């Protein structure tokens, strides 16, 4: 069906740097006025993931105004500007536009 | 402030009907969805099951005739059923509350609560 | 960006005051078993004093007494019309005035007994916890004050039960002793005409006037104590001390029995339960170019999910004679939802209960992020923080629909 | 292949209970010159028993004895409210239960005197072909039994001429031979009280209590008979015969005045007519997709065509005070027709009276192939069938409207 | 059942008015059309006219300016009026009723109640 | 080429009667401030004889006096409900009946104080000209006649002011002169009436019947004159002679005082008022195809471009009990709405007041220029003009829209 | 101005067996969401004739499940499964789109 | 008959500010608009100025905001202000009333009726 | 924006005779479904103008049926037939198709 292929998988960054990341799906992503149907998660490790980027534009309450994403068609990118201890983790993308649902590989985003 | 939890398990041996159940304390289940999802070390993350209060339900194509999922309103709480575990699904389960919104299409927005997430290995 | 978009059947409402319709088992629309819809967290202000519900309530009973010109009171449940709603509060600290949670709604009210009694509430609903004081402004303003118990204390004829009085003098000093720093005990009226300084009711078809002095002062009981009073033995009458009215004369401080009037009285029971009009239209903003009650004080998204088509107009009684006040109620909703209709229909948004059309959202409005807007503010709240635009709001969104 | 059409102007009725207007020319509105519309083929259910009318005919006439409290019976209509409608029986050998062919329908009733009387009906309308027999169960003994007369005998009060008299016995008896299959006689009731046993009625503003024995204990008048009666120096009651009531006890069976309460008498009268609920609103499946009552029973296809688009909502009186019941009857019946309003324009199909719409016929909801839909069945046989499964219809209608 | 009937002419001389007259004995002339269909030994079934019951009336262009129809209520009749029936326009006449179904327009189904029939002729 | 045009809310009138509704500062509807809104260029023709005033009016005294039984006349006031409206002239010269061209609308009429009078019109609303003779036709001597002051002249009692009789005669008999041009004289009517040819009126709740003679014959008043009464030394109250009742009786002619009843007296001191019905809806025609009464009399395309959308639909109840009148007529307008709204949306009409169809324009209909239509012609009589073509007009604007 | 073409104008069949008869018009017989404006009747030697098919598909009452057919355009057809000598008579075809409706030249059906 | 009058200002030297003030008699100027031309000799005809009843303004594009027009119903009349008179704005004024029909936008009919004018005369 | 210009501006013509003046534009001035947005004005020497055509095919109130307007799109024109020395004056052109109302170039007619 649907296939979430992103790039990088590991990023080697200086402490509170910009990082971006890049997702690829197998089709487009867009509704006939809404932004996307793209989900953007963040997990720790050993701990229960939560939420980044919902519709692609916003961040939910208790975000840091750090995490930002654009993109359209088949290619839809994320942005972070400062990153800290927290931070460093696994960021994946999340696909709604069809009936099927799928996360694709994931970003273990960490720092030297 | 709003809290899920869920009811472990334990270990099952392969071809065997595993039932899982999750509970919610806060809002009712009244106009959200509820979901699981899937975490496994060499799997990434999966879709598994969504359910609203009305006992609609939808699934995924990967597990079209391994899985049922079910709610009780009365106990505020929900659960599924999957028959013959394999031993190909190492798995750890999250439960889910993805919110709506109403605007023509049922606009679906991001996933704010998460469950702390239940171990489930196959015993061979 | 952001564009303006139309509810209809949102759990909104606000503070109204309307003909409340008598109902009782000169009232026989008769009613089935009620049901209560709790609210999950809505937070609401009560104000028993300036209810208005009581003020129709008194004088209707005094119609319907003047109109037999011996009654075993019906207790008259009242309850709401069509297109209206009555909170009840659940707290046990309520004691009349302030917010309160686990707010339910309520269809008819619980049953009330029109008993009229000056200085000692006769057969009057129970408490649920401990005795209480209720007043308008306790220490601010000297005026009358209730005081409610928890176990009715049963007299007869005019004949009272020394140790439960005793017991009861204690408890109420006690709790008065919390708010008051005196020493509070009570004194005899030391009054002028005798409606309001004795003991008045009725039963059984005949008034009892007693001068009733040694409740008070006292400044003992040792057995039974007896009241006899004049208008064979006098009637074994029976009532139920569930309730007393009090009034301090401004240490040693004094306390009253009687005074204020009767509106007093019938205010001691329907204190838990407010009128309340639903208002359902609500506008939002979203992304656009082209049973009730139940979800409020939850999020935007449960509400918007749950507004689904009643298929009605916005009940209890089946083929019965209505009269003036249901007739007139039900004109009344008929002709609101008439134009609410219309309303609704000078626009394209005729046979959808959403509708979104094309009107850019000025953002002098709101000043609120859409996360904000759409995850963590309740209808009620949003109502409010737009209720100061709505009128322009309704204009612009007629200028520019009716362009085209 | 078929699809679901929704039709709105369609002659389908069911059974109902209302309040009606009191036509008479306290409730008084006027009574213009009526008029009765045939019905080509319907075979109706009439049940004179289980009928609601008499209970309102009871509680109006009391009212109006309250009110009054020389008579002058005036013939009082009984006019049904917008949106219903009344149904008569003109079948000759009607027994007051089953099925009638001859049926017609007609706006408002015809005149009735509510003369109060027992064991001998005064002032009633008479039989149209020969004397009957009117009976909920004629094996059951608990119930009553109403003789209908053809040729009316006039009693002037009690002074009675017997040449007429017997000769009605006589056909009487020879009519209940039919019916039961043993010599009948006649003995007076000895029952408990005054009323039970003695005739009753009033004349020129007096009640007249009358011995009226001496008319069933047959062991030969052959002129006339004079009956003692209390209360000749009085006022003449000369009112006419109309028909009697007539019961059984327990081989010569004996049968017995008296009988049941006043009930009965507006029995006696109030029998002919049904009221009748109109809904229209109807479900055909036809390959397209994207007056009233008159000819209710002919052909699906000429009942279809011969709807026409009305300018009238869903008359007698004008510019006159209506009163209580008038005015719930008009606010119930534009309720109605708004929701049924609301309920129509919720699929689109606001304007016009036929809409066909998008959704597939399932065969199982009714099989009967689409040749016999329209050229074999009535509209109210077709909403017979169809009433199994109309909630299922309207929500799939609905359903896919809102889909799109 | 329903049935049909009709009172006519026997001989008849050119240049004259026929007049035909058709009762119907069964349902009203409320919801169908009445319409008269023409049999000959020459060129087969015509078409006459068509009418309703409030006095629409649709005739064909072969006999436009010759025929008229007319209706009434008390007693359910119909009638044909032919001015000038000239020799070659001799024809057995038949009242037959259509059927009638609204959906969006009026859609005509089979006229299955034919009249048994009168026999016409022409006098020379 | 022309193409018809459907225009709603337009403002034309005409007569008809209806119920109004009594209010007061039987009947206790509260009364706000009213105001009167002018017209610009209308003209009205008002007739007091032919109206229903009197009649609703007359009935709702009657059944306050009825309802009474001590008490002093109260002034009330007359309203029309939603849907009409009252016209009242404004001309210091009306005669009765006849054009105005200063025409005023109201909803609720001025102050009216229900006293009764026979002979002397007593606390009376005055009038700017010095006297006026009213009547339906002065000239046919068959109706009475109604002579209307301007300084209404103190009666205690009984007593009268002397002079001031001679003086006001001085002026009445003159401007009789210039209507029948003869000296004219007066004299008791010499008949049995003792209820119409003796004075009567009430003070204090006690009646007044009062011998009356040298009012009205001349051939020495000087000081205060005086006059039999019965039923004068017993009971002091005061009136105000405002206007007076003539009749003719049959060289020098002769008048007659006391020729009428209690209507007569109503219709005096309530005559300036009219009832009118709007009917919002307006044909006319244009080039397309696909507050109130303010601007009426004025140009046919001025009433049109000021035509605007209204929140409301077609006072100050605020929350108090309508009665049965307020209750029937609110039913009334809402149903009225209701038939008019399905009326527009029969056609392809679906909200808005502006309304372009599809149907041509013959020239039979007006046979006015175009130009003439919405530059000269007002709505009123345009309106008064295309009626005797509205039903066809409404058939044909129907069929070519369901046809398409 | 519509003219039908009925063929053949007679056949001889054994009796009990299967007949198909095909008329032609001059333009589309078609709805707009119907089936078709044709019709098909009966007529027995001297006897008034009956319904047998409307709107080209159905048969009426007493109608018995032998006669049925179809069509489109300027072609329809009408078909016998099993013909009796009851049956034997004549069969004609009718047009009704346009406003001058009219019959075919008549099919004879005659056994063998 | 409906009319027009004028109250005006005389000589004005070069660069001030002149009003001109209109009056209506006869009508009430709810359903119509008014406007305000000028006429000169080397110019022919330029529109100014057009208001309706509540308020609603609108200018010309060469004098966008070089004046200005006011109205008041209290005793039925309007103004103009122009600031900063020139040499090249020689001009006489006139007041006129469009009428208008509203059947789809407001379409515009000829301008009736006419004011006098005043020669106003601008000069150092 | 929009200009007018029309012909001619002075004419010499015999009285009681027909003159045609023509206006031209530089927009289409043509409705949508009505005829025309333009007006024909007329001024005697010294007094307020009148109005002579409206909407460019009908006449006003109480002006002689002795004017008559038609043309389209960017050409218009007014007839004028049975001339006196009372209508010796200035002929105007009004247009109203779009904002910055504007006239043009008057004409004379005069009487030779
Ligand atoms: C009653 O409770 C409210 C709750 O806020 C409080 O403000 C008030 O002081 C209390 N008064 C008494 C007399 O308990
Ligand atoms: C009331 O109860 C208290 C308990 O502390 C006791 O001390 C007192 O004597 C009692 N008084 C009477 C009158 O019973
Ligand atoms: C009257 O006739 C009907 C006809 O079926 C029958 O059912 C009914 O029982 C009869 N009435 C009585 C009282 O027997
Ligand atoms: C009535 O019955 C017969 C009928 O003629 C008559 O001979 C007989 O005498 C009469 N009997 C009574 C009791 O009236
Ligand atoms: C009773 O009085 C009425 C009055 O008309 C009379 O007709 C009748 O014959 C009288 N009857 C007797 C028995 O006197
Ligand atoms: C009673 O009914 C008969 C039946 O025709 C009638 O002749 C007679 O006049 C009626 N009685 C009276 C008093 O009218
Ligand atoms: C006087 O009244 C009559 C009607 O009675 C009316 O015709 C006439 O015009 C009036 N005179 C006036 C208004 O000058
Ligand atoms: C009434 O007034 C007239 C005025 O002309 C006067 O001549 C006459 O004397 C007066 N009569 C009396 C009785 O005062
Ligand atoms: C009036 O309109 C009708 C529309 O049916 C038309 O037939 C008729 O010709 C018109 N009148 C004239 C004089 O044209």
């Amino acid at each position: 069906d649907i296939v979430m292929t992103q790039s990088p998988l590991s990023l080697s960054v200086a402490p509170g740097e910009a990082a971006s990341i890049s997702c690829r799906s197998t089709q487009s992503l867009l509704n006939r006025n809404g932004d996307n149907y793209l989900e953007w998660y963040l997990r720790r490790p050993g701990r229960s993931p939560q939420l980044l980027i919902y519709l692609g534009s916003e961040r939910a309450l208790g975000v840091p105004d750090r995490f930002s994403g654009s993109g359209s068609g088949r290619d839809f990118t994320l942005k972070i500007s400062r990153v800290e201890a927290q931070d460093v983790g696994t960021y994946y993308c999340l696909q709604t536009r069809q009936g099927a649902f799928t996360f694709g590989q994931g970003t273990k985003l960490e720092i030297k | 402030q709003v809290q899920l939890q869920q009811w472990g398990t334990g270990l099952l041996k392969p071809s065997e009907t595993l039932s899982l159940t999750c509970a919610v304390y806060g809002v009712s289940l009244r106009g959200y969805y509820w979901t699981w999802i899937r975490q496994s070390p060499k799997k990434g993350l999966e879709w598994i099951g969504e359910i609203d209060e009305i006992g609609r339900t939808k699934y995924s194509q990967s597990l079209r005739s391994r899985a049922t999922l079910s709610i009780d309103t009365s106990k505020k709480q929900f659960s599924l059923r999957l028959t013959s575990v394999t031993a190909a699904d190492m798995a750890t389960y999250y439960c889910a509350r993805w919110r709506l919104m109403m605007v023509d299409e049922v606009t679906r927005h991001g996933m704010d609560v998460w469950s702390q997430g239940t171990m489930v290995t196959v015993s061979s | 960006n952001l564009w303006v978009t139309v509810y209809y059947g949102v759990p909104v409402w606000r503070d109204a005051d309307t003909t409340l319709f008598c109902a009782s088992d000169a009232c026989v629309p008769t009613d089935p078993n009620p049901q209560e819809i709790p609210l999950e967290n809505v937070t609401e202000n009560f104000n028993m004093w300036k209810n208005n519900m009581v003020e129709q309530m008194q004088e209707d009973v005094i119609s319907l007494w003047d109109q037999s010109l011996s009654f075993d009171p019906i207790p008259i449940h009242y309850c709401a019309p069509a297109g209206y709603a009555i909170l009840k509060c659940n707290d046990k600290k309520f004691n009349g005035t302030g917010p309160c949670k686990n707010v339910s709604t309520v269809q008819c009210t619980h049953g009330i007994k029109p008993v009229v009694s000056t200085q000692l509430l006769l057969n009057g609903s129970l408490a649920e916890e401990e005795i209480i004081i209720r007043s308008e402004n306790l220490t601010n303003n000297a005026k009358n004050i209730i005081v409610h118990l928890n176990k009715s204390v049963s007299i007869s004829c005019c004949e009272l039960n020394g140790t439960e009085w005793n017991e009861t003098l204690n408890k109420v000093t006690e709790k008065l002793k919390e708010h008051f720093n005196k020493t509070i005990v009570f004194q005899p009226p030391s009054g002028g005409d005798l409606e309001t300084t004795m003991h008045h009711f009725n039963c059984r078809g005949e008034f009892f006037y007693c001068n009733t002095t040694k409740l008070f002062n006292t400044k003992e009981f040792n057995g039974t104590i007896i009241l006899p009073c004049r208008i064979s033995g006098i009637i074994n009458c029976t009532s139920n001390i569930t309730g007393i009215i009090l009034t301090r004369d401004g240490t040693d401080e004094t306390f009253r029995p009687g005074g204020g009037n009767i509106k007093d009285n019938w205010r001691s029971e329907l204190y838990k339960y407010k009128v309340v009009q639903i208002e359902p239209l609500g506008i939002a903003p979203t992304r656009c170019k082209r049973g009730f009650l139940g979800a409020a004080g939850s999020t935007m998204g449960a509400a918007s999910i749950t507004l689904t088509v009643q298929a009605r107009q916005l009940w209890l009684p089946d083929m019965t004679v209505w009269g003036i006040k249901q007739l007139q109620a039900r004109v009344l909703a008929v002709e609101r939802y008439l134009k609410d209709q219309k309303f609704l229909g000078l626009w394209g948004c005729s046979g959808k209960i959403i509708c979104c059309t094309n009107v850019p959202w000025n953002s002098t409005w709101s000043n609120k992020s859409y996360e904000e807007i759409w995850n963590n503010m309740t209808w009620i709240e949003w109502e409010k923080e737009i209720s100061n635009y709505t009128n322009r709001i309704y204009d612009l969104l007629t200028e520019s629909q009716n362009q085209q």
